[PDB]
């Protein structure tokens, strides 16, 4: 038997996994990072929007702080987030940016002087004072009033990922790629590591550790149309689910992007619309103004996606051999503007769409983009399975709830990497594990037997046909608009698809470097993940954040102010087990209310919310009257935890 | 219609004792805006699931899909079948990297080795307090560093380099660029002499024969030609 | 052998534990010797082409290089020292540049294959540099030794003699293209290698250097063929069996 | 480029998945070309030394190599083809053997240091092989081209002319030691490399081959100096300014 | 902490250790042989008398 030991095992080489590995390796814990691919090729590398952090350096960022970022995050989540977690996040995001700047990330800097900027309310000029020169800049992204999205020109995710990966190399972290975790090793409710398949050699290996962290990204590829890399299939989610102990949170909470290029899904940054881009229909008609006379194309991202689909259903969509879509017109912004501020989007349309955005329109359609759902953890990042931690998009730390803020996800990856990293490090250094070879052998032999069964299967089902049908079902029934009747149909077909996945037969019999065998074991995992998403959507009879039920259009704070917890205790069951974790209003700093975007009064008010709100107003008044600062007030409303290393305040330009 | 494309692919499995290197041809009907990414996945799902290749972002941002396309190392996800007036496309794995199987090679581990070799990280005596204001940097400088930080470690300039093909220890264009990327970063305290201890030898900057194929194939259009010359002038002046 | 060289050979570093500066020096000298020969050849093509202006013309120049304004009829021995000097640089350059040739079957096979697959201009031009360089080991040495040992045989009549009667034209014809292609490409790569003229628009500078390279080659090749024909024509007119053409030009002013 | 060469370059093996047989062929040809030149030179030293037996002697041999028993006064053009042939082998050999030179600073430094520390005879002799080989790139080419293009100038009188009047003796003097040391050591190593004569007592065979090598070199060097002096002496006696020595031997029987 | 696992750990690379390692490795057990020195330099190499066996 092949066994590898390390003190800290990290599954996933994206921003979250690598940053967590820095956290453990720096304190002397031997850590291994496993990844399907070279770590610098992780999906994190594709982020071009930027990272949200309340620095308050620039003119449009002036006055920004933790409280404002916090409020944007909670209201954005439609109150589905754990507010204590959101607080931990907002207070640490500024330090994440500054640490990265220290590690060489080339953040775009502010230069003194006037600037030609778009505000879309007063597209006047912006002036940056001399005392702001040379500090980290920020732009308008995510719909926040205060511009706090930091960026390194047009490749933010790229530079961030490279810096963190390089720090891992500096520290001697063992980076092992083309390695896939296919099962978690657990006994007595504790996680002792993972069974790993070497993608090159086919070897099945047991990686044991005192602590294991899953930072495997999102599960967007269960959808046919997605902005996600082809490796974002949620197998990390599935292995946690298959332990029968760890639970998945809000899997039905999936966020879509309104303007990905159709049908590839290659992202066309929000900057297109933010700069003045226009959405048109089959007749070239600018339609957003018809639905949003006020906000128009500058409406909430959430609203734009919905209107686009509505317009398509009204029969104004553009017919295509790949389906219906709409048009994005940025040629109206001028050729000069596109070749200086949108030079990237120009290359994308030319390289893949074979068009020049300065002359022709780009085909677009809303598509799956971010996975709010994930492995459920406490505030420390630990799952119900002891010793198993999760961070990044793969987790449901839940600072996002039912709608993540644009710019908050790459921010969370590094921030969670830092925070969960510390707690993870503490767990690995303080816990003592009992590694029974009987258990290791059971799990390893169990997967070797499984690979053999797949290679010898005389089944007649085609793995790709099954996978493709799964993706169509998800797109057609679990998209922007959902309803009970279609969701019931989806759950039934997915369950049928799952059962047939077991009768798959493959042509290539080799155990090494076999992409067909890979699909043979990944698809069944994806189907179980899809079932959690679909079933979760079916049972959640309300409309919250990104989850919109046409048959239940209102947010229900009375019966649904909770979080969906999915599990798969019995390996025989063909549907996921769903339970619910209630959100205690008494522990909220901001009581449930209007989210800001969408129709007003579109939520069933909960009496407990009113009580808490009053209680909050009272506490604020008294404390604010006694000349108490925002910090002491925050503490009195909702105290939260933070590792000692990050409990310091964030200095700002103006203290 | 859509004209029939003839796809010729290099196939070889070094881990199989019975495999022999050979080309296999596939007939694919072209579609609008069809890329090699689409072509290879079509072949995988409907004609030959044996074929190995690596794609991730399919957007030209991750550097995973480099391969020889009609003799030139290029990103397959960003290569259009339309640009080949002839209809015949030949695919080979990138040379100068360890072959895994067919079109799949190990670029990632060679790059991690290079990153370690040139100490690809900020070298500084003191850690700036992360709870305080960041150290100010001129915007133009940040822009210059970013320009060189754009490398996506795709390996195209490594495989395009005749020098590297013949002499495997050559650090490569990506390695020389990486050195410059830190040289011009104010956060890094290394001096020219420190850099000389890293690449001031025949497997380093002096091993470059200025073939410039690296410059001409870089999908991110980095200024390799001028930056390598810049480094050469600095290293030859040490001592 | 010295203690220091032993320590470097066995440790891989100098006694001060630093990497040797020799690779830098060798790189410098390779380019320096290359630059010298490249420029030398340009001037060489002009002075040797004076035959096109008339026998009296080149004859006048030939005497200047022999220090006419310092010696009676000019001492041809001056050309001998100049020849020996260039010969030395020629040898040093070959010695240093030879380090860059593909050196085994594997290197040769993989590079040649790569060159053919790539169809990359600058890569192919390097192969030409290497090929022409190897050829000049044999072609250049013959000419250099003769110029160094028979300087009194240089002139409108004498040079034409060697060109035709001594059958030196086949060597000159090949060497002309060999040294011109090698030299022009060499000067071009030298510019992009050290980037002396990069400036603010490197790609534009390189584009122009490439154009310049092609023209320089064209002009010099044609001028070389013209000059070549002149020497041949005259050499083909020397039919009198009672005339000592070899030392004719010398037998005019000692 | 061919499909097979591409497959070999990218896979490291032939289409049949075997290692290329080219390295074996190249090794064979390197030794074969070496053997040819080595033996050629021994015969060369004897035929060129006939000047010691008298002008009429070598003159007689010179005419035989020009096919006297087939043509009137013998056509010197025969020597041209022979020269071109040897030149070709000379070039092919240099091309193949050049693969063995130390090729970078590190290799040169470490081998030179090793040679000086070891004081091992056969190792030091290889360095001599390499040095003399490199030198002959320049020295051998000059002579080969001349013999190939001016065969009608070979003889007791004409050869002595070139030796002295055309200042070819300095080149011949160096080349004599260069080619003899290179050739004798080369033939010796060839024998121990392929072990054609090992037999039952290999160490004894090698001991004798080493002795033979030294004697062969001694005999040929001395004989070479004697022959050298003969050509010089005669060349130093050609003082009449009205005699065409260069083509004198030719002007006897067309 | 640095930890290395194998099914069969053999301390000593002489005739006894190496032969035992053959016994375990042949049946698929991952085995490691630790030695102060390259195994072929073990004292076993000095035996010149011979090996007793009733052939
Ligand atoms: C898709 C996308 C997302 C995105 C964005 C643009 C695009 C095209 N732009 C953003 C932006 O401007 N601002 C922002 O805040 N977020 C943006 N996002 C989303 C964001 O980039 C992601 O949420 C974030 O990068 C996620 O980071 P994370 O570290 O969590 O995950 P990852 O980078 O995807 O990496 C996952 C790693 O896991 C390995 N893996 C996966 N499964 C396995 C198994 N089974 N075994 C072993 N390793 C596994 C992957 O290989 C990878 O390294
Ligand atoms: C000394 C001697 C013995 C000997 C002999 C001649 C000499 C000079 N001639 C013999 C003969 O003709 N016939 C015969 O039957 N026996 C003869 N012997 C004795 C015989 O050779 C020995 O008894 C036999 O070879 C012992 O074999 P064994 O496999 O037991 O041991 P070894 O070869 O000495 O190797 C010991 C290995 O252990 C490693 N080592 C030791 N300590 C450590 C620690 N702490 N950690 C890790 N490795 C360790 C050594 O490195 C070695 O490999
Ligand atoms: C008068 C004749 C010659 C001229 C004008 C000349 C000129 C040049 C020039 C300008 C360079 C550029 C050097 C550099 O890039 O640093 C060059 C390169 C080179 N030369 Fe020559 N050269 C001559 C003869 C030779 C000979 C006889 C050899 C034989 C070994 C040779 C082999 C090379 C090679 C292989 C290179 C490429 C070096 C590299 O890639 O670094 N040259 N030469
Ligand atoms: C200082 C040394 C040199 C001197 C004095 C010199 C002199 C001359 C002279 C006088 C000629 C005319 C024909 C003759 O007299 O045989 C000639 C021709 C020629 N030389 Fe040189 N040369 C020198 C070095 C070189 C070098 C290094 C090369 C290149 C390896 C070279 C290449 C040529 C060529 C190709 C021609 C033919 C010109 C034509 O036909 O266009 N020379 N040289
Ligand atoms: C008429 C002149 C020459 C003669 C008589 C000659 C003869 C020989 C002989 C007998 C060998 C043995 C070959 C073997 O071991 O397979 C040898 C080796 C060698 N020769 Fe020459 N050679 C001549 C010119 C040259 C030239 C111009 C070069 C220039 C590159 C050269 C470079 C070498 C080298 C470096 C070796 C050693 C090869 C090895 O170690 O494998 N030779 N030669
Ligand atoms: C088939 C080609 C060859 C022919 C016909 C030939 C002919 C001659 C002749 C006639 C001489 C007398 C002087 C003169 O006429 O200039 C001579 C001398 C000489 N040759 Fe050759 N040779 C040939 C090849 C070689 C080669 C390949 C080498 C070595 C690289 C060589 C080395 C010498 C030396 C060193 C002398 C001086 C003899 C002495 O002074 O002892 N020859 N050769
Ligand atoms: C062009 C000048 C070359 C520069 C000198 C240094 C590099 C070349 C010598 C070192 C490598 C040895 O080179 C080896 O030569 C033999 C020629 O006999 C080549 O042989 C191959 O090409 C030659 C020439 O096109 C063909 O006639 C032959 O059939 C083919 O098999 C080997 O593929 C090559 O690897
Ligand atoms: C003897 C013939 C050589 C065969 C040709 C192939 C091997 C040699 C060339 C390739 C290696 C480059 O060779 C490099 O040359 C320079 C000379 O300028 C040497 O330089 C060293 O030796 C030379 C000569 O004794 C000294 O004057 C010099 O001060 C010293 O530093 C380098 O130590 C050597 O490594
Ligand atoms: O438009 C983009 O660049 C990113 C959007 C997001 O992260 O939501
Ligand atoms: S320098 Fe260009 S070609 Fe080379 S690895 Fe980087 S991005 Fe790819
Ligand atoms: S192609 Fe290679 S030789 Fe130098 S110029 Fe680029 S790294
Ligand atoms: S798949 Fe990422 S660059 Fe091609
Ligand atoms: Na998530």
């Amino acid at each position: 038997m092949k066994v590898q030991y390390c003190d800290s095992l990290v599954i996933g080489g994206g921003l979250a996994g690598l940053r967590a590995a820095v956290a453990t390796q720096q304190k002397g814990l031997s850590t291994i990072v496993l990844s399907l691919i070279p770590v610098k090729r992780s999906h994190s590398a594709a982020a071009q929007g930027g990272m949200q952090a309340s620095l308050g350096n620039s003119k449009m960022s002036d006055g920004d702080n933790e409280d404002l970022h916090f409020m944007d995050t909670v209201k954005g989540s439609d109150w589905g987030c754990d507010q204590k977690v959101a607080r931990m996040f907002v207070n640490t995001a500024p330090k994440a940016i500054r640490e990265l700047a220290a590690w060489g990330v080339p953040w775009t800097r502010i230069h003194k002087g006037d600037r030609m900027a778009i505000i879309n309310a007063q597209k006047t000029t912006i002036t940056e004072e001399d005392f702001r020169h040379g500090l980290i800049h920020s732009r308008d992204f995510g719909g926040t009033k205060k511009w706090r999205t930091c960026y390194t020109a047009d490749a933010t995710g790229h530079t961030m990922l490279f810096a963190v990966a390089n720090e891992c190399l500096k520290l001697g972290v063992s980076i092992q790629d083309r390695k896939e975790a296919i099962a978690l090793i657990h006994q007595d409710g504790k996680c002792y590591g993972a069974v790993v398949r070497d993608l090159v050699t086919g070897d099945i290996i047991a990686y044991v550790a005192k602590g294991t962290l899953i930072a495997t990204g999102g599960y967007g590829r269960i959808y046919k149309n997605t902005t996600n890399a082809v490796v974002c299939e949620g197998t990390g989610t599935a292995i946690a689910l298959e332990t029968g102990i760890a639970q998945l949170g809000n899997m039905e909470a999936v966020q879509f992007h309104p303007t990905p290029l159709f049908p590839s899904g290659i992202l066309l940054t929000e900057g297109c619309r933010g700069d003045g881009g226009i959405l048109r229909d089959v007749d070239g008609h600018r339609f957003m103004p018809d639905y949003e006379p006020e906000k128009k194309e500058l409406a909430s991202r959430d609203v734009v996606s919905r209107r686009m689909i509505e317009h398509i259903r009204k029969g104004k969509g553009v017919q295509s051999p790949y389906g219906q879509h709409l048009w994005l017109d940025i040629s109206i912004l001028g050729r000069k503007h596109i070749e200086t501020n949108l030079r990237d989007v120009q290359e994308i349309c030319e390289y893949f769409a074979g068009i020049d955005p300065a002359e022709k329109w780009a085909p677009v359609l809303p598509m799956q983009h971010y996975s709010m759902g994930g492995i459920r953890t406490d505030y420390r990042g630990e799952a119900k399975l002891k010793g198993l931690f999760s961070a990044g998009e793969a987790a449901c730390w839940d600072m996002h709830g039912f709608n993540r803020l644009g710019g908050n996800s790459v921010s969370e990856a590094v921030v969670a990497g830092m925070i969960v990293g510390e707690y993870f490090a503490e767990h690995c250094a303080n816990t003592q594990v009992d590694l029974e070879t009987k258990t290791l052998e059971k799990f390893v032999k169990g997967q070797e037997a499984y690979m053999k069964s797949l290679v010898e299967s005389k089944g007649t089902e085609d793995v790709f046909k099954i996978k493709n049908r799964m993706k169509d079902v998800m797109d057609d029934n679990v998209g922007i608009f959902r309803d009970g009747p279609h969701l019931e149909k989806a759950v039934k077909e997915l369950e049928e698809l799952y059962k047939k996945s077991k009768n798959v037969g493959i042509k290539n019999k080799r155990l090494h470097a076999n992409p067909e065998l890979e699909e043979a074991y990944r698809v069944p995992m994806m189907l179980k993940v899809a079932l959690c998403v679909a079933k979760g959507a079916l049972d959640r009879t309300e409309s919250r954040g990104a989850h919109n039920r046409e048959d239940y259009p209102k947010r229900d704070d009375i019966n649904w102010l909770n979080r969906t917890l999915a599990s798969w205790p019995n390996p025989e069951q063909t549907l996921p087990t769903l339970e619910y974790e209630a959100l205690d209003v008494n522990e909220m700093e901001i009581a449930p209310g209007y989210r800001g975007y969408g129709a007003k009064g579109n939520y069933i008010e909960n009496p407990l919310s009113v009580k808490r709100q009053e209680e909050i107003d009272k506490i604020q008044s008294e404390l604010e009257a006694a000349g108490k600062d925002r910090h002491a007030i925050q503490e009195a409303l909702m105290p939260y935890e933070l590792p000692a290393k990050y409990k310091a305040r964030n200095e700002r330009l103006g203290d | 219609m859509g004209r029939m494309l003839t796809i010729r692919v290099f196939k070889y499995d070094p881990q199989s004792a019975v495999s022999k290197p050979h080309f296999q041809e596939y007939k694919i009907e072209e579609a609008p805006s069809m890329t090699i990414f689409i072509v290879l996945n079509m072949i995988r799902e409907t004609y030959d699931p044996d074929l190995n290749f690596d794609f991730v972002c399919r957007a030209g941002i991750c550097g995973s899909c480099g391969m020889m396309i009609n003799g030139r190392p290029s990103l397959a996800c960003r290569t259009l079948t339309k640009d080949f007036e002839d209809g015949v496309i030949t695919l080979l794995p990138l040379p100068a990297f360890k072959l895994i199987k067919d079109l799949s090679v190990d670029t990632g581990n060679w790059f991690n080795g290079m990153s370690q070799r040139v100490e690809s990280w900020i070298h500084a005596q003191k850690e700036h307090d992360i709870s305080k204001l960041e150290e100010r940097i001129e915007p133009e400088v940040a822009q210059e560093v970013f320009e060189l930080d754009r490398c996506i470690e795709c390996g195209c300039c490594i495989a395009a380099c005749g020098t590297k093909i013949m002499r495997e220890d050559f650090v490569g264009a990506a390695g020389l660029n990486r050195v410059v990327r830190f040289m011009i970063d104010p956060h890094d305290e290394r001096t020219d002499e420190d850099y000389y201890e890293l690449i001031g030898d025949d497997d380093g900057v002096f091993g470059c024969m200025t073939l410039l194929a690296c410059h001409d194939v870089c999908p991110k259009n980095l200024p390799l030609q001028s930056k390598i010359a810049y480094l050469r002038r600095k290293m030859v002046s040490v001592n | 052998m010295t203690n220091e060289s032993i320590l470097e050979s066995y440790s891989g570093v100098t006694p001060e534990r630093k990497k040797s500066r020799m690779p830098a020096k060798l790189d410098w000298w390779q380019s320096a010797t290359g630059l010298f020969l490249g420029l030398f050849m340009i001037g060489h093509m002009f002075f040797v082409s004076t035959i096109l202006l008339g026998d009296n013309v080149m004859l006048w120049v030939t005497k200047k290089f022999e220090l006419d304004f310092i010696f009676e009829g000019g001492k041809p021995i001056v050309v001998s020292f100049l020849a020996a000097f260039v010969f030395a640089v020629f040898i040093a350059h070959a010695f240093l540049a030879m380090r860059k040739f593909p050196i085994n079957y594997r290197q040769y096979l993989t590079f040649k294959t790569h060159k053919d697959l790539m169809r990359h201009g600058d890569t192919t031009l390097w192969w030409i540099q290497a090929m022409t360089g190897f050829a000049m080991f044999f072609l250049g040495s013959v000419h250099l030794y003769i110029m160094m040992t028979q300087p009194q045989t240089i002139g409108p009549v004498s040079s034409s003699f060697r060109m035709v009667s001594e059958w030196m034209w086949p060597l000159y014809l090949v060497l002309l293209f060999a040294v011109e292609l090698h030299g022009s490409v060499g000067l071009y790569r030298l510019a992009v290698k050290w980037g002396w003229f990069d400036g603010e628009t490197p790609d534009k500078t390189r584009a122009n250097l490439k154009k310049l390279k092609t023209l320089m080659s064209a002009f010099l090749i044609v001028l070389g063929l013209l000059t070549f024909g002149a020497y041949v024509k005259k050499g083909l007119e020397q039919t009198d069996p009672n005339i000592d053409y070899k030392y004719f030009d010398y037998k005019r002013t000692h």
